[PDB]
């Protein structure tokens, strides 16, 4: 991908691409396709203590961005693009499980229900590090409570997984720019 | 309905018909006695800074483009051509001498004033008159502090009279911190509330923080954190309530200056304000460089509100009596080293953001809340706000406006209320003048 | 629209204007005329059986709760707090001395009581009137035969006088069987139709069952199969329908026990009621102990309906014109085996329940028939039900009420109709009693 | 809003208060005024050629059954149910004798009449008027060269008189091509905007094409390729505007055969549009011939609209204020090849279809423009249309209505408007009429 | 999985988890994955024959329930937790697909348009059963009709699937717990 | 499948089944999955020249139609009975993309954001063209915009793909009949 001929095209995205494109290693996609669907079972099921404990490692950033919308054409304002709906070391996640967890969280009874769909992975080992795996997957992420409340959730995500205590891999960097720059789903309170 | 008439806020503010927040009619007329009226969040100097610059907002429910002018004034205008009423700005923020409708191509001026038309002279000849074609421009336009409100009517008192007794708080922080920033861009949510229930909320509710927060309080390990679960209540003189002329009004929690965030962050922001308050000290006084490191929750009327400290800054933006959009920046201190800035602003979305952990405890109360006052057996049904009421004060020698020295009440709730239904069952500011002359006495009573 | 004099229903109900499916304004003035005070079912005691016990239900667009107390008896109450409106249970069934609110924390008891606040000495003192904040209680609730139903009207006739003559065909299977059994939980599905689209063909459509059903009727092989595309018409004298002063009607196809049941339980339930109905011979009559194993699709007015024998217990609850929530649960009677019990509710649910194929045949049919009711060139159209005019009777020495002996036709919808009507246009009970002075009369003229 | 006294649209059609984009009360009122008065389109001859052939169209928003008759007339009824108002005909397109009810399985007739009622002497013996109960009747169903029209009242003026001086226009393409058909079936596509907004578009808007179409010019590289990004402005005299007395109008762009379409059937268009008009300057003058091979950009009052040449031809259905169901035909030449009129109706919907890329551009002017009208500082606001205003003529010579001999200018959203505000205000064709006995005179002013 | 640590997560749940997590048989996964595409294929295009013929077995249990909504504290009330949407033996199936099939049908004219997108599919073999193969997968169903009515279902899966005539792997059992408890689609009238 | 027994079924969609069902070739089906996969990410981040360069043969045809609503028992009604959404050749597809990267394509400022899902692939060699890949796939689409605006597209994609310059796999033809036939989603302008 030329960026200067394929006028719409990040400088982000086209790196991303340039992953892929290079070597696919079969077995590899194999493991991360393996490596996310427990992933999602376990969060499904909301064992997020699991979660914590199988599939996010201690060095995690789990970020998710939402970015200002701006002009195309826009060249001169400069100010912060984007915010943070979440930026998480390992303490700040583990702030977050606790809260889903604690039996005086009213919003959680009655018991929310999750089903995740998660498609078009990609995986690739990191050039400089051997041992980082690099795994792009999409997400629909649906949430469903309290009769007829329904919020459905629409996403890509670029991890990096390495492995970690007795050589599981685990998550240590998940990015997010979610797509939607207004949400209607009450909140974004669902870990993608 | 007719609106001179129904009582919708009983005397002193005590109650309210539930269905004030289910009302579709209601909230129609609200947007001609609320928010054209009344003074309404653009935005802040840090977020336009140089000629040019630019950002949408809502004022209710129109939209507006906000531009920093080459004198360096704001000047605001309706985000709609003056041709046939295309949205002229389809973007939140950007720098530009002036924009161009997408339909047939008029440009118009960062000032608003039509500046081109395609092919004016074969087409108009000299016969359009484009003095008379500018944007419809936002009558008054004024800043608190680098803080920028707009106000549709031109009648509206100036922004500093209309803060009354509320702005004596928020000076500390907003004016002898050394100034604050919005730190941009904005989360944007809807939730399915009306705009009053997260407005009463900031602007006096400190009660519900024990038990609708204990999950938070508890997981998160912050400043307030012994309250989870109604475990404890604050101690004596914790701290107090207050409200004005016009409808804002706050509490004050004495020394919470990390407010709601989790514990790694507070014994740093304890540092840096008592570190500020004790220059303060000699220059505004002990009491008020004590307020500045104090936790407010305050709502500026009708619906902006903040938690200074905290860094939370909210507009709850109209849509419908059942439907809100919530915009969420943080504040900081300009003078705070920049890392913790960043942590700072992280920290706010994370508590009270689209993914705020804090503010999802709230979300079933305002959204129920607001629902059922729809629902036919709860319309005509009394919300309660007399938490307090024959103990508040006013012209008090140290605290002005009326206030409720304790740290837990509804003073705020009846003082937003009371300004509230003087504004609906009026036609003018006059009129909300003449309904508010004895506003304090009415509050104070019993 | 003046609901006193519009006529939306003519004369002896023998037509409705389409509008009456689709006006958004009416409905809204039948939460009032309709709703708020009728009849309305809650639950069962099978389903609220001990002390604490709970459902929640719906009553027009309001939710109750609907709670055993500890003597026996069952109090409902507004799912809504005094404070400040949140709703308070958000589960479907449990069981609790009480409700606290999950907004600032104040506590009900299963008898809505406002038995504590949070820190009510330290906040309220001994101001607060706890006596006068208990849960907003819903006037009169009443028992059919373990079928507990509430009214919010305190002026309404006694649930049993309400159901006037229809408590005649319903008693051998809901008194003289030995008792009924609702099996829950509900399915809950939202179609877009009006509530009165299938209040209507649950009251009085056998017409509709040969055509609209014909794919169910030639793919389960029920006792009704022969009817299947209009193949066949029931045989003479194959039943009857009647209606009743306050609405409530029925059709009657004699000796249907297993009714929309597929051939998998034909032979066990034609068995069992035929076994019942011996017994019963000597106990109440031949006549009445055929009713009770006759299939009966009855409304009772004006939103609960049922086909007794086939099990289906439905309520239609009102969302909007053109919007309702369909709740279905299976009822069966106490002494079958518990195994026939169990295969019995599933039958229900798979024939009429959420993925019921039966109930698919009828889903286009009440949601455009009600969406037609909002179409320009509809609203004044006349829905016709003048099906057997002129053949009714009131006051037959054997079958009482107003009375078509035949198996097919419209009376049960004029019947419906007659009342709602008298309803609409009336402001309280008593106007409806005037205006219902030669109900059986009007019914029964030509 | 009282809709006699109300200045919706400015004297000589100047302006129009934005509101009439977003307000539902008139949204409602147009129901009545606009949809149940005019003539609305139905279907082509080409579509139901044969006996029995029937399509489904909207009427404003009722649904109609469109059906070839056995005599080779047209009859048009309502969708819905004599019995109890269900839905008749669930398919867009086929062929029958006559439609059966899935309720209660009525016959009715190809022709409207209920032809069968099931069991009827079982059950309605002889009493059942069925000569009373055929489907409700569109008045009036015209043809104009094969396109039908249909007009829910008797009192309008048949559709040539109706089409006024704008059929003048039409009939080289229309009639003296030797005929054209509309190939379908039409896209559907929903968009957020009142109907109105792409009427008007299409009625007079030559002014967007360059800016709103620069990216579909430019990549398209069809005829009027140059004007991309307002590039280059029209000649002198490349076009001409005219409106007409019931609201219909057009611009004329001289010689543009190919219009919309792409470099791809640029010269095969021009060669066969040259050539039919070499023909042409024969039979019915060469000023004529030429009109045949330009393109029309016009609207038929009040919600059809088309190209000529493009071959676009567009119903804006209405929903409600901000919704409109769009469908989407092509129009080609009887006598084109048929390989030729298989890419040219390709063709239509490439450009402008469900996923045309011209049709895009245009998406967010109308549904912002639309939605604008009901946000509260726009909706008393002007919306422009004064180009041109004192340069149109009356009674020319050569081209008759009142026309602005110029390409590019808002003549004919002057008389659309002019119209539209004569309906608003008039409750029936005799006050539409007295209301436009000067029509032309106001619209040449100045 | 610790369900007393994990507070949030079902006893039936924590067991499932346990019978993916042991043993990964990539070939199996593979197989499963067949299995489901070409049954959603079946289903999609309303070969509702060909599905019970080559997809299902004769001693099947095809079972949608949905649960009642309860307090997550709740431990007293004891009534029925769960209506049955859906609980059927081979002859309901076939009496279901029969009415699908009907001429006279007429909420099947114009014809339904049908698409399914199964993801996250697990598979693993019976412990004790050698011949019994489980099966877990998400679906997303769309179903439109009747030019503007569309409808979208969202559920997790858990299968078992067993050897029959020819060799022939066919459904015997279908569990579903409907995550949405009031339903938004007009009816639960697709088979999941 | 006997079409005759399986009322629903169509001539078309029955013929499809049975080039599938036939054989399978496990491998085949993992290089439809990383080509459509490929495709799709190059799509998402708005890469139309690449797509075209990469992904699209210069024979292609590109089909989206809409079928008219008719009745299921319908044999006399003969005309045309659907329209083309897109029916594109190349240089059409080409037209499309300028007008996409065009910098007056004012409706693409701010920039959209689209993400795909891509589901139930299968694969088969045609029987005839052994140089033909016969590849079928579900996609879900998610295109937001403009703070508020989101539209899902929902569709199954019949594709032949063959191997071109430098012996890339290219798209030859897709065929997809979209199975809404009054969009709610404003346009269609996607690539499916
Ligand atoms: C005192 C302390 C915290 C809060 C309030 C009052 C009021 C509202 C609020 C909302 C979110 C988080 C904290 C608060
Ligand atoms: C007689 C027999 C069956 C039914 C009715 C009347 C009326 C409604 C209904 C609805 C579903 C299934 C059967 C019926
Ligand atoms: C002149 C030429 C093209 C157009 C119009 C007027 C008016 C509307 C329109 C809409 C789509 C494409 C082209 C046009
Ligand atoms: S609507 Fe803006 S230039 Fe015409
Ligand atoms: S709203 Fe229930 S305790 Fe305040
Ligand atoms: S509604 Fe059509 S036959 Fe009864
Ligand atoms: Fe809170
Ligand atoms: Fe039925
Ligand atoms: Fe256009």
């Amino acid at each position: 991908i030329n960026i200067q001929e394929d006028k719409l095209v990040s400088a982000h995205d086209a790196e991303e691409i340039l992953r892929f494109f290079n070597c696919h290693d079969s077995a590899l996609q194999q493991e991360a396709t393996t490596l996310l669907t427990q992933e999602a079972h376990l969060l499904d099921i909301q064992a997020y203590r699991a979660w914590l404990e199988h599939c996010v490692g201690s060095e995690v950033q789990y970020q998710v961005i939402s970015r200002e919308l701006r002009a195309a054409s826009e060249r001169r304002y400069k100010l912060n693009e984007a915010m943070n709906v979440y930026n998480e070391n390992f303490q700040q996640l583990k702030v977050r499980v606790e809260h889903q967890l604690d039996p005086q969280n009213w919003g959680n009874s009655p018991k929310l229900r999750f089903t995740r769909f998660i498609t078009n992975v990609q995986a690739a080992m990191d050039v400089n590090d051997k041992e980082l795996l690099h795994i792009r997957s999409n997400v629909i992420l649906h949430r469903a409570r309290r009769g007829n409340q329904v919020d459905v959730f629409y996403a890509a995500r670029e991890d990096k997984w390495k492995r970690g205590e007795g050589g599981v891999r685990k998550l240590v960097q998940r990015f997010v720019d979610y797509p939607e720059r207004i949400l209607q789903t009450h909140n974004l309170m669902v870990f993608l | 309905m007719n609106y001179n008439n129904k009582i919708l806020v009983s005397e002193s503010g005590l109650s309210q018909k539930h269905l004030i927040h289910g009302d579709e009619e209601l909230f129609q007329h609200e947007l001609k006695t609320i928010f054209a009226r009344n003074w309404l969040f653009l935005t802040h100097d840090s977020l336009i800074p140089a000629p040019g610059d630019y950002v949408t907002a809502k004022m209710g429910i129109d939209e507006v483009i906000v531009s920093r002018q080459n004198d360096g004034s704001i000047r605001a205008f309706l985000n709609v051509c003056r041709h046939r009423g295309k949205t002229l700005v389809s973007v939140e923020a950007g720098n530009a001498k002036g924009f161009v409708c997408s339909y047939h191509g008029w440009g118009f001026g960062s000032n608003g004033e039509l500046q081109s038309v395609p092919f004016e002279k074969d087409l108009y000849g000299e016969s359009l008159n484009k003095k008379c074609l500018g944007l419809k421009e936002v009558a008054r336009v004024e800043s608190f502090h680098g803080f920028i409100y707009g106000c549709f009517d031109q009648e509206a008192p100036p922004l500093m009279d209309y803060l009354g007794d509320a702005a004596w708080y928020l000076e500390p922080m907003f004016k002898h911190s050394g100034g604050l920033e919005l730190v941009g861009p904005p989360g944007k949510v809807v939730i399915k509330a009306n705009w009053k229930a997260p407005a009463e909320n900031f602007v006096g509710d400190a009660y519900h923080v024990g038990w609708t927060h204990a999950s938070s309080l508890r997981s998160g390990e912050s400043i307030f954190s012994s309250l989870a679960g109604n475990a404890a209540l604050p101690p004596e003189g914790a701290g107090l309530q207050m409200t004005s002329k016009y409808g804002s009004g706050m509490g004050v929690l004495w020394d919470g200056y990390s407010g709601v965030h989790s514990a790694d962050l507070v014994p740093e922001l304890m540092a840096f304000g008592g570190a500020k308050q004790e220059r303060l000290n000699k220059e505004i006084g002990d009491v008020r460089a004590r307020i500045y490191r104090s936790h407010l929750n305050c709502t500026v009327f009708p619906n902006n509100s903040m938690l200074t400290c905290s860094g939370v800054f909210k507009v709850w933006n109209p849509i419908d009596a059942n439907t809100t959009e919530v915009w969420t920046y943080a504040i900081v201190e300009k003078d705070m080293p920049e890392d913790l800035k960043r942590r700072l602003a992280d920290s706010v979305q994370r508590t009270v953001g689209p993914a705020g952990f804090w503010e999802s405890d709230d979300n079933d109360n305002m959204e129920t809340a607001s629902q059922n006052g729809k629902k036919y057996q709860s319309r005509d049904s009394d919300l309660l706000s007399n938490l307090g009421f024959g103990e508040d004060v006013y012209g008090d020698a140290v605290y002005p406006g009326v206030v409720g020295k304790s740290a837990i009440g509804e003073t705020s709730y009846r003082g937003f209320y009371r300004a509230y239904q003087a504004h609906v069952s009026s036609s003018n500011w006059a009129e909300f003048e003449h309904a508010s002359s004895t506003w304090h006495t009415e509050l104070t009573k019993t």
